[PDB]
């Protein structure tokens, strides 16, 4: 019997309270698809295969062919606009500043590294390496497939039958530039450049504004600036370690790639079936039978192959709907987690949210979310409302607690003994 | 014009407009058959001095011959000719694998029973054909040879059997057949019958009671090697060009190239996962050749509107800007998306107008011409980071924008009967 | 012959209905987004970033249209600025003031 | 359960495999839906007196 | 009574789809009958293939 989890309990006491003495800064990872592969189909090459007797009988189905091609064109344009909406929010490229002291904060690993091609971050480099792509570009020449007959590579097989893959408009370097501009803007000007021109501000000031956002006073930072900066450095180290240690991290992107490849390959394999005809080869039928008797078999084959193409197109449309929903969610999370700080619960990370960073990926994006989680706690005694002189007095911002002889007021997300 | 025909309109807007593919046409035709010189034994097979009885029918093997059936035109006249797995007009262009010939004599009104799916005396107890039969059936009258004034009784047929025969099986037993429950133990009597019976042919009997001679041919057409071929002259072998070929009756078009795979002695050609022929063994020089399609594809056309101009640019997805692998005027440019012909490359970067691919866009501008360029992401900028320096705005602006969202779509209903039958 | 025609025409009708279903799903997603936009920008002031306008949000007005709706978002944008000098706090009598 | 049929269905077993893959995907999706709605917390808290 | 409608609609939709799938077996798609046993009883293989 599967275990739901470790059974636990909370002791309800109406004259007691627990307030967190300490806290942690934790960073997690999140993976979302953005776009799929774009494809187009030639009817005549897939159905008739360079036969003149065929394709003189396909003049009665060219209309269905036009409909299929229209649907595929719509899908391709949709993929392009999905990438635009996710990554092209800002048209002002913000150059990465000369790496300055940020108070211990270390964006060296998320910022581009000049001493390598394409000027991309080491974490992005690892993410690019982890996911495999079965395309290797689109430059396959006729001589390349003609010479390599012995190696039955699948790409030549699906390209000899009218199935081709079109390249996306935005190259990888362009997307890296977009992400670099986003990171530079968000590390210099804070949240300002989302609404109006960017205004310069120290990083300690911006993240002290973040603490004031979550409801924790600035003094918690100010008395412990170096400790908290070291804490964030430790969190980003934990993220690099977690990404490097476990190969099985990026699954959804790989699943998208594998699904597209499998769909094309099964379309290729379905040419071996005869749909009640004497054979699955047009050449054999045309070699053995006269035209009035060959027309029947050719018609059966044409009907079957059109049915296969229609099934492929329908599946592609449904998958496009799913990816559209994911892309819209990615755009919303980008806007609400890197252009501002969200009060929503469990949206930009588990816990009280601080900020987020994007990293590029093939067919998707990876979000590094920086959250707040309280550490160990200590129980205390309280009163429903501290009445001093007959008029119920209430604290403005904290909660009144006592050790047993003295009364102090303190807030909720962190322990702050104050009078 | 191709995109005009695809859109079924005489006006075309701007775009990229995927065309069909790249195609190449054959220029030559070749024929390769094995060298046979001897004519095929028609005179022995059709034209024997004696023929067998239907129950003890005869089988003969035919190999290493040329099937020119035009030599029978002045010799024979046929009353029945029907083929099953092949069209009679394609017999001059084929080669046949495992030919056999069967021959016997029957009545006139029993020739209809030599066909698949039949029932009757001959089909049940004498001669049976398979349901999936491939071959031809021939018959002709023989009253002037197999009839005598007194009566000819040499031909025999079977009358009684306990069970029906399986296809292409023969029995020549002479055991006594029992009809009643009384055991026979030999000695034909009241309920015991001799199974075989004799035809009686006279020169003055009816048309359905006259003898007929039947020959049945069976074979397999394409798979496996063949040694019997039609009367077609052979040609020379052409390699590394798109030609029309005919290898042992198999027709197609493609490019032939030497191969490394080795066949077993009982194999002639091979197939791939799609069940298409990709290799073949030459009948004359025993060598292995591969077959590759001629058309490969990847073409698209870039144009402004037809109202504006009639200039176009064409994109080939997979070419290192040379002659197109199986029309360069002045401008050739190379991109990661492919070779672009008909545009002028420019160093300046503008806003994207018509998306080409791999970070290249096109536009129409000033004498007007089509240009291609790397798309501009936007205006380069930077922000100074200075922590001891903070900046706060002293004016603001109040602005209004517009947002457009669809809500509903049209409601429609369909009547099946009026749309389909009407 | 009549059976061939019947089968073809049924196939055409089924294809039409499938495309209609997919389009209806997309339109329903748009309609839900529009309903939330109304409820959260016209009946209230939203704190979400880039949801009810390009900048700090003030309000929004609805306008009708055939098969749709048009939203007019009134937004705050900061104009020209000036640089100054800042420090984390001020130590006046030894105790940091923030 | 006719043997003459399903000897002629070897030409369409591929389409059958495709259909079955789609249905299996739907089933796994339903299980994940229920888990994503109801399994937010892993510490099972017991109701007090 | 008319409070929990959407859940019941889901259940009804699934059941009705399965029942319609069962009922569609009564149609003959241009054949002489919708029963395989009937066709196999009256006709030989080369004619029953169609
Ligand atoms: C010796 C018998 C034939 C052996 C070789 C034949 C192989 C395959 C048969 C092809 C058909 C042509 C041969 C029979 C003549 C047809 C009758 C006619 O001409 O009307
Ligand atoms: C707490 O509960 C106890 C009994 O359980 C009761 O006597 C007391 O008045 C309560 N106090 C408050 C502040 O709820
Ligand atoms: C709070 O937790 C961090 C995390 O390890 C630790 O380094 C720090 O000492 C803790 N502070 C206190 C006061 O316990
Ligand atoms: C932290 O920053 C220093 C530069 O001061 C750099 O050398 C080091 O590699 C960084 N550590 C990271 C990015 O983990
Ligand atoms: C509670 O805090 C005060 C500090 O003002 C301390 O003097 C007192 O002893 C504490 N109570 C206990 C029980 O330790
Ligand atoms: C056919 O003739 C060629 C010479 O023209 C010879 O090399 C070959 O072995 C011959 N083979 C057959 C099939 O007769
Ligand atoms: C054809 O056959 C007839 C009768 O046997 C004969 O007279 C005639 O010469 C033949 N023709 C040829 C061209 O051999
Ligand atoms: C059979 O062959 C003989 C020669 O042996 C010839 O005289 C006769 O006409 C032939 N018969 C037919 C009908 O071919
Ligand atoms: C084959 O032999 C068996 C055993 O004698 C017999 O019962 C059967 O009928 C035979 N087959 C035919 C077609 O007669
Ligand atoms: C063209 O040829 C060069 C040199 O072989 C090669 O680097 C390049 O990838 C080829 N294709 C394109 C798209 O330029
Ligand atoms: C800011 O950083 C510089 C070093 O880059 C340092 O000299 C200065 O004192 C710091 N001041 C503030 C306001 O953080
Ligand atoms: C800036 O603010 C002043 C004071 O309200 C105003 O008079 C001036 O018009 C503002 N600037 C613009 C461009 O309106």
């Amino acid at each position: 019997t599967m275990s739901l989890g470790a059974e636990n309990s909370v002791a309800y006491s109406n004259n007691s309270i627990a307030i967190p003495t300490n806290f942690t800064i934790s960073v997690t990872t999140e993976i979302l698809p953005v776009s799929m592969t774009k494809t187009s189909v030639d009817c005549t090459m897939y159905i008739c295969g360079d036969s003149t007797e065929c394709s003189n009988l396909l003049l009665q189905y060219g209309s269905f062919c036009t409909q299929l091609n229209r649907a595929l064109t719509g899908i391709a344009v949709e993929q392009d606009k999905n990438t635009q909406e996710v990554f092209a929010q800002v048209k002002q490229i913000y150059k990465t500043p000369q790496i300055k002291d940020f108070g211990g904060f270390n964006f060296s690993q998320i910022l581009p590294d000049p001493s390598k091609p394409s000027k991309r971050s080491p974490i992005e480099d690892l993410l690019f390496n982890k996911v495999t792509l079965a395309d290797a570009g689109f430059i396959k020449q006729y001589g390349d497939c003609l010479g390599d007959i012995a190696a039955r590579d699948l790409i030549c097989a699906q390209k000899f039958n009218g199935l081709t893959v079109l390249p996306p408009l935005l190259t990888d370097e362009m997307i890296a530039q977009y992400t670099s501009a986003l990171l530079a803007g968000t590390i210099t000007s804070g949240w300002t450049f989302g609404a109006g021109p960017a205004l310069q501000i120290p990083f300690p000031m911006q993240m002290a504004y973040r603490f004031n956002g979550i409801g924790v006073t600035q003094n918690v930072l100010y008395e412990n600036q170096k400790l908290i900066a070291n804490q964030f450095n430790s969190a980003i180290g934990k993220i690099q370690d977690s990404l490097s240690s476990t190969p099985s991290a990026l699954g959804k992107l790989q699943d998208v790639v594998n699904q597209n490849a499998q769909a094309l390959n099964t379309l290729v394999k379905q040419l071996s079936s005869n749909f009640g005809a004497i054979s699955s080869v047009l050449n054999d039928i045309l070699s053995r039978l006269d035209p009035p008797e060959a027309e029947v078999q050719i018609d059966r084959l044409i009907t079957g192959r059109l049915q296969s193409l229609q099934t492929y197109v329908t599946q592609q449309l449904i998958r496009a709907a799913e990816i559209r929903a994911s892309a819209n969610l990615a755009a919303t999370k980008m806007s609400e987690c890197v252009l501002g700080q969200s009060k929503r619960v469990d949206f930009c990370g588990k816990g009280y949210h601080l900020m987020s960073f994007p990293q590029s990926a093939p067919h998707g994006v990876v979000f590094l979310h920086v959250t707040y989680v309280p550490a160990q706690e200590k129980n205390f005694t309280t009163a429903p409302a501290i009445c001093h002189d007959g008029k119920a007095h209430f604290p403005r911002e904290g909660v009144f607690v006592s050790n047993g002889t003295h009364w102090f007021v303190t807030q909720r997300n962190f322990y702050e003994p104050q009078i | 014009s191709e995109t005009k025909c695809t859109l079924k309109s005489f006006t075309v807007e701007k775009g990229i407009y995927q065309t069909s593919n790249f195609r190449v046409q054959p220029t030559e035709s070749i024929v390769r058959f094995p060298n046979i010189t001897n004519l095929c034994p028609f005179g022995e097979v059709f034209n024997a001095t004696t023929f067998a009885s239907v129950y003890a029918w005869n089988r003969k093997r035919i190999s290493n011959c040329v099937a020119d059936y035009s030599v029978l035109y002045n010799s024979t006249s046929f009353s029945t000719f029907k083929c099953y797995g092949v069209s009679p007009t394609k017999l001059n262009d084929l080669c046949f694998t495992n030919v056999y010939a069967d021959s016997f004599v029957v009545r006139g009104d029993e020739v209809r029973q030599i066909a698949p799916g039949q029932t009757g005396k001959i089909a049940d107890y004498n001669y049976k054909l398979p349901d999936d039969f491939t071959g031809c059936v021939i018959a002709w009258n023989s009253n002037n040879l197999d009839s005598k004034v007194g009566g000819n009784y040499n031909y025999l047929y079977r009358l009684f059997r306990k069970s029906n025969l399986k296809p292409f099986e023969r029995d020549i037993s002479t055991e006594i057949y029992q009809a009643g429950s009384t055991p026979c133990n030999g000695v034909e009597g009241f309920n015991c019958y001799f199974p075989l019976q004799s035809y009686g042919f006279h020169p003055t009997n009816g048309v359905g009671y006259q003898p007929y001679r039947v020959v049945v041919l069976s074979f397999e057409l394409l798979n496996a090697p063949a040694t019997v071929c039609g009367p077609k002259k052979s040609t020379n072998l052409i390699k590394n060009k798109c030609v029309n070929f005919n290898f042992n009756g198999l027709t197609g078009t493609g490019v032939l190239t030497e191969s490394n795979k080795k066949f077993l002695p009982f194999q002639q050609f091979g197939r791939d996962i799609a069940d298409t022929t990709d290799a073949v063994r030459d009948p004359q020089t025993l060598e292995i050749l591969d077959i590759t399609p001629c058309s490969f594809g990847g073409v698209s056309v870039i144009t402004p509107g037809t109202n504006a101009s009639n200039q176009v640019a064409v994109l080939y997805q997979d070419v290192n800007c040379t002659e197109v692998p199986v029309s360069t005027g002045s401008n050739v440019f190379q991109t990661r998306a492919g070779c672009l012909i008909g545009a002028e490359h420019v160093n300046n970067s503008y806003e994207c107008d018509i998306p080409i691919g791999a970070g290249i866009c096109a536009s129409y501008q000033t004498s007007q011409s089509i240009i291609a360029y790397t798309m501009s992401l936007g205006a380069e900028n930077s922000v100074a980071y200075s922590n001891n320096s903070i900046a706060i705005p002293t004016n603001f602006t109040i602005s209004v924008t517009t947002e457009i969202l669809p809500v509903s779509m049209t409601k429609t209903s369909v009547d099946c009967t009026m749309y389909i039958c009407g």
